[PDB]
């Protein structure tokens, strides 16, 4: 009942950056948490690990987690290919704010966005499901090698990833 | 130097403005869907026998942004009106960006073509006459393409250039 924390070992263009960690919140977004933790450890053959910060957009968020094309198009649930909205009772209240990428309603996958800001218009259309804990100054780190459409300028990886105690 | 022409694609989320673009750009086919931030491209390009060079820029769908729209709009000196042809709600979006684009300008001439695309694909809704109706009433041209097979790309956005030319 414990909420579970995972960690993000950032590397840019290989050379490592430093290590972003989230509270997921089990407790109000059980099955979206669960999605993101199988990923983060890879439990189930694939996930996060090695896949991209595709997007970087300075003042509002860092997307990624395609691991499937790795080109911003992809990605899969533990679920299937997509899963359903679970919830919007929590908001994007934020910097360090952790939130489902998708398509549409009801088209989560793995894809993932950190906000470096409030982003309240998302409200509502994106099912947040954790927060930075530790490392926020990593995500501020990677805004720089964004840019206004998103285009990196390095190439930013998940270099490592896992659950910790 | 060779004239610039500011060509904007504008349309409903997922019509194909970035797949005709692209194809323009690059000569194939994105059958990925990768939904557009903002891209911007560059082409030279002789229509007519006169050597020009298009800007062309890539818009985003996603309606929720429909109030970013101004900027773009007022730089911008032609616009290819994007639907596709087996999604009526895109065609049924097209009177927006239209009346949207003229009253940013503030002017009832502004160069634009209507473009049905996806026209490779079976399940049309939207009949051809319907389009051509429409187009009529703008007083604009009328192109059906295809990013698939390129049918109609360079025709549609050489059309448009030839819309700008009639408008100096
Ligand atoms: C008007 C220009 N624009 C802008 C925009 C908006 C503003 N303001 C709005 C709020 N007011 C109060 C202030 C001004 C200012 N500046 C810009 C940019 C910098 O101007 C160039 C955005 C945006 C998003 C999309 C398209 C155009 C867009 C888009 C296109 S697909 C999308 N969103 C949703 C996106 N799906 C995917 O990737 C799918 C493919 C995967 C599976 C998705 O799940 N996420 C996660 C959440 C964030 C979102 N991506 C994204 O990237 O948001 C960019 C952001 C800058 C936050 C918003
Ligand atoms: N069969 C077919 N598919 C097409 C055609 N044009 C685009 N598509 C497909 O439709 C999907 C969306 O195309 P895309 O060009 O990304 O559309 P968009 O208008 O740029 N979307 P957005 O506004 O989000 O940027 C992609 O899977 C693409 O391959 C076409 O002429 N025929
Ligand atoms: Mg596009």
């Amino acid at each position: 009942m414990v909420n579970p924390t995972v960690f993000f070992d950032i590397a840019v263009d290989g050379e490592p950056l430093g290590r972003v960690s989230f509270e997921l919140f089990a407790d109000k977004v059980p099955k979206t948490a669960e999605n993101f933790r199988a990923l983060s450890t890879g439990e189930k053959g694939f996930g996060y690990k090695g896949s991209c910060f595709h997007r970087i957009i300075p003042g509002f968020m860092c997307q990624g987690g395609d691991f499937t094309r790795h080109n911003g198009t992809g990605g899969k649930s533990i679920y299937g290919e997509k899963f359903e909205d679970e919830n919007f009772i929590l908001k994007h209240t934020g910097p360090g704010i952790l939130s489902m990428a998708n398509a549409g309603p009801n088209t989560n996958g793995s894809q993932f966005f950190i906000c470096t800001a409030k982003t309240e218009w998302l409200d509502g259309k994106h099912v947040v499901f954790g927060k930075v804990k530790e490392g926020m100054n990593i995500v501020e780190a990677m805004e720089r090698f964004g840019s206004r459409n998103g285009k990196t300028s390095k190439k930013i990886t998940i270099a490592d990833c896992g659950q910790l105690e | 130097s060779m004239t610039e022409y500011k060509l904007v694609v504008v349309g409903a989320g997922g019509v194909g403005k970035s797949a005709l673009t692209i194809q323009l750009i690059q000569n194939h086919f994105v059958d990925e869907y990768d939904p557009t931030i903002e891209d911007s491209y560059r082409k030279q390009v002789v229509i007519d026998g006169e050597t020009s060079l298009l800007d062309i820029l890539d818009t985003a769908g996603q309606e929720e942004y429909s109030a970013m729209r101004d900027q773009y709009m007022r730089t911008g000196e032609g616009f290819l009106l994007v639907f596709a042809i087996n999604n009526t709600k895109s065609f049924e979006d097209i009177h927006h960006y239209r009346e949207q684009i003229k009253r940013v300008k503030d002017s009832e001439d502004v160069p634009m073509v209507l473009v049905g695309n996806k026209s490779d694909l079976p399940s049309r809704t939207v009949d051809t006459k319907q389009a051509q109706d429409l187009a009529r009433s703008y007083g604009i041209p009328f192109i059906e393409t295809s990013a698939k097979t390129r049918q109609g790309v360079d025709d549609a956005f050489y059309t448009l250039v030839r819309e700008i030319r009639k408008h100096k």
